[PDB]
């Protein structure tokens, strides 16, 4: 479990920053993962057709 | 960076928005070949059939 804090932090946002980018990395990944998705739902459709 | 955010989120939809419309409208163009070449076979069958 988390425990409590007995001292006040420094730097929090070089640490904050370094979750934000972590975020935004997650989401840079799904956002394109979908592209991939949409490439393939429209290859597949003209195969299907062929 | 939240109205930019929207900036980006509206951005990504509208690209996804075009993508799907696309789709159907050469799926239609494929139904436009298909039944026409049907339509004429049928008429021919009719008629075939009337002789």
């Amino acid at each position: 479990l988390a425990e409590a804090a007995a001292t006040t932090t420094e730097n929090p946002l070089q640490k904050i920053d370094a979750a934000l980018a972590q975020v935004d990395t997650l989401r840079s990944d799904l956002g394109a993962v979908q592209n991939r998705f949409n490439s393939a739902i429209t290859n597949l459709g003209n195969t299907v057709n062929n | 960076s939240l109205t930019k955010q929207y900036l980006s989120v509206s951005n990504s939809i509208d690209e996804t928005v075009a993508r799907y419309k696309a789709q159907f409208t050469q799926l239609d163009t494929m139904m436009s070949k298909l039944n026409n070449t049907s339509s004429y076979l049928t008429q021919q069958f009719t008629a075939m059939n009337k002789s």
